């Protein structure tokens, strides 16, 4: 949660408040050292020695607040996750079959629904009758029952294309 | 030709995801950018004074 | 020495100033059915230039004793009259010091003043159950100075404590 | 998620706390720096903290203070969740029962065709109430033209609706 | 057909019950009375107590 | 040193388990270990906050059954009539979808 690519943001910013705090603390003439320093930040984030500067004590403060804030939005989040638990399909346009292989995808061997995608003039169809016809396996079912049983312990796989009539009382079965 | 090509829109991709089934980030540079301004100003300050605590010890 | 008790002194009449102009106007603003402006005991639209007293105390008993502190302004304007004698005590404190004891009940008094106009500006936040008029942050501005007069103060205050005990060792 | 004008409040009593702690901490040491006083405030108004306090009215005032701030965490960390709780609610429109369903978005149709005798001659009691809705509306929802309806949906932000016909929608659309 | 399709009520015990509010001050008021009251609590306690100090000291001498 | 107990150990790394804390370690390894173990429990005990709450939101969910539209909204829990009488002819015989 919260956090994807800012992960790194966090570590730099953690690195960047320790350089400050031993540049204050370590240039005045106890709580020097660059290792006490880097780990009074780690205690400053996480929630569990003081320094007596008073300059680089607002940098610690602010650095505080700011891991709390994030803290506590990290648990917000988290709760936000746990909540809903709207988990949604990977493939929404038919673009899709063309933008990832991972998923494999099927028609029947036979019937007017290979001839559409062999005779087809865009370049997309065009594209997926290529992946189709060189497919390895064959990716070609016998009837339908056969694709929806490929199709049902495939877990997440392989996919069929059929008419949307048939699909849809599959669908309510 | 006519609904797609010749229409003034992009793709048809909601954007870089479906949905924004994921992290926020919204309200993560505006902290940023407040612990980065609270950084320099907390900086500037401890140079300042440092420099005014050698300039009081320099001349006792 | 005398600087710092002219300057608590200024500060002091500052903040008795700001509080003056936090009750006499444009406390709060509000929109009502265009704007208008309120200073806790009437209110004054943008017909036009008008006013009149809005000041309505009616349309479990926490609610009616809310609205019964929040009506006539009982918590600012005793904390104003306890400002004017916290004022008084340090203006009679500065001339003919006799005993150093008094100064420290006056600071007591001014802190706890002070205490009592941050209550009350949380009662009159309360209460506006849109943005905000010029005297609520005046009011803001001279609780910030009169906290920082009070630090002033009592630390004259501890240094002349000191001063005490040095002389009468 | 709380508000912008608590905060004010809050680190009003933040340094009246701290007024607090330099009085009496150098009324009765550790504390007796305004920067001491100020520093223990903070500690008192985070969970973590450093420099502990040993009188009575010290520990009094941070025992006020601190479990007080603790409440107001707590609340925002709840707060915060409660509205990334609102951020993942329903999602879009996207069925006629889904109109049905809701009231806060009105909708509406051209005011002659085919498509408003669809709705006047219908049989399915959604549609029925659709042009039971659509006949009683107050104003009445109708526009003239279609790029009326257009205009109307733009000057909505979320407001109101409008029904056409798939082809004209989705060259709109682009 | 003329009572729950009739009328304007087209609630129908809505699931969409979003009320994007952030907080009342109402759960704030209070707390800041208390708050409050445990600060001038502390205040007289503390100069009760230092009243109490200087005058054993004057007696004890 | 102060951490040469083993109760001083199993006591820093109560602490270090929990999200406050005592005895301050300055060794390089030791304060390692407390950074792995630290935020890690961390994250396991803001994992029980959040799980706790999405329990608690679950237990104010959805009212029970009070319409007829209530019963055609699910389909979880199965319904019955009697096999025979007028009660059958009623949803035989219905006109409302
Ligand atoms: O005229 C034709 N009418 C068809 C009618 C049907 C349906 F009505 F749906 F049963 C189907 N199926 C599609 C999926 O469910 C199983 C059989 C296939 C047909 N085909 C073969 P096509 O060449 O693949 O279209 C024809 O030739
Ligand atoms: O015979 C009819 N043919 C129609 C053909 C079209 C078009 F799609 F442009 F070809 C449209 N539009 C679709 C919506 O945007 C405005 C124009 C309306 C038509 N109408 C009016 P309706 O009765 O309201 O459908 C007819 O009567
Ligand atoms: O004429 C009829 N009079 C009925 C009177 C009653 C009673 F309420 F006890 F008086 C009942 N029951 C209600 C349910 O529990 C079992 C007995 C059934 C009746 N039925 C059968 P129905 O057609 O299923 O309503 C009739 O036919």
């Amino acid at each position: 949660p919260l956090a994807y690519e800012i992960w790194m943001c966090i570590v730099f910013a953690y690195i960047g408040v320790s350089v400050v705090l031993f540049l204050v603390s370590r240039f005045s003439p106890n709580e020097f050292g660059i290792f006490n320093s880097l780990w009074f930040s780690l205690g400053a984030f996480m929630r569990q020695i003081s320094p007596r500067s008073l300059s680089g004590r607002i940098v610690g403060g602010v650095w505080w607040f700011f891991t709390l804030i994030i803290i506590s939005s990290y648990t917000a989040n988290l709760a936000a996750f746990l909540t809903v638990e709207r988990m949604v399909s990977p493939i929404e346009s038919a673009e899709d079959l063309s933008k990832q292989t991972e998923i494999a995808y099927g028609t029947l061997d036979s019937g007017s629904t290979k001839e559409f995608f062999r005779r087809s003039k865009i370049a997309v169809f065009d594209k997926m009758w290529t992946y189709m016809r060189s497919a390895e396996p064959s990716v070609f079912v016998r009837t339908t029952a056969e694709g929806v049983a490929r199709v049902r312990k495939s877990k997440g796989k392989y996919a069929y294309l059929l008419e949307s009539t048939m699909n849809e009382y599959i669908e309510q079965r | 030709k006519w609904w797609y090509d010749k229409g003034e829109c992009g793709a048809k991709d909601s954007g870089s995801k479906d949905k924004t089934s994921a992290l926020s980030l919204s309200n993560v540079a505006g902290v940023f950018y407040i612990l980065v301004g609270g950084l320099g100003l907390a900086m500037m300050v401890a140079l300042i004074e440092f420099c005014y605590k050698s300039r009081a010890e320099s001349k006792r | 020495r005398g600087v710092q008790m002219l300057l608590t002194t200024v500060g002091a009449f500052a903040a008795f100033s700001l509080m003056t102009i936090a009750v006499g106007t444009d406390y709060w603003l509000y929109s009502r059915g265009v704007m208008t402006h309120s200073g806790l005991w009437r209110t004054c639209c943008l017909f036009k230039g008008l006013c009149k007293q809005i000041d309505h105390f009616p349309e479990d008993t926490a609610e009616y004793f809310l609205r019964a502190v929040r009506a006539s302004s009982i918590f600012p304007i005793l904390s104003v009259i306890l400002l004017f004698m916290g004022g008084l005590c340090i203006a009679a404190s500065e001339f003919y010091k006799t005993r150093h004891n008094i100064i420290l009940s006056a600071g007591i008094f001014f802190v706890s003043a002070g205490l009592s106009n941050i209550i009350g500006i949380i009662v009159y936040i309360s209460a506006n159950a849109y943005s905000y008029g010029w005297s609520f942050y005046f009011g803001a501005l001279s609780f910030i100075i009169a906290e920082m007069v009070g630090v002033l103060a009592v630390h004259m205050f501890i240094d002349r404590h000191k001063q005490l005990r040095a002389t009468a060792r | 998620p709380l508000a912008y004008e608590i905060w004010m409040c809050i680190v009003f009593a933040y340094i009246g706390v701290s007024v607090v702690l330099f009085l009496v901490s150098r009324f009765s040491p550790n504390e007796f720096g305004i920067f001491n006083s100020l520093w223990f405030s903070l500690g008192a108004f985070m969970q973590q903290g450093d420099i502990s306090p040993r009188s009575l009215s010290g520990r009094i005032v941070g025992g006020v203070w601190w479990f007080f701030t603790l409440i107001i965490i707590s609340s925002y960390t709840a707060n915060l969740a409660a509205f990334l709780t609102v951020e993942r609610m329903v999602s879009p429109i996207e069925s006629a029962e889904d109109l049905a369903k809701q009231t806060e978005i009105a909708y509406g149709t051209l005011d002659s065709g085919s498509t408003k005798e669809f709705f006047r001659r219908s049989k399915i009691a959604v549609y029925e109430k659709m042009w039971s809705y659509m006949k009683s509306a107050e104003p009445s929802v109708f526009t003239k033209t279609t790029a009326d309806g257009v205009a109307r949906v733009r000057k909505s932000k979320g407001k109101f609706a409008f029904l056409l016909e798939s082809t004209m929608n989705e060259y709109i659309e682009q | 057909k003329w009572w729950y399709d009739k009328g304007e009520c087209g609630a129908k015990d809505s699931g969409s019950k979003e009320k994007t509010s952030a907080l009342s001050l109402s759960n704030v008021a209070g707390v800041f009375y208390i708050l409050v009251g445990g600060l001038g609590l502390a205040m007289l306690v503390a100069l009760i107590e230092f009243c109490y100090k200087s005058r054993a000291e004057a007696k004890r001498m």
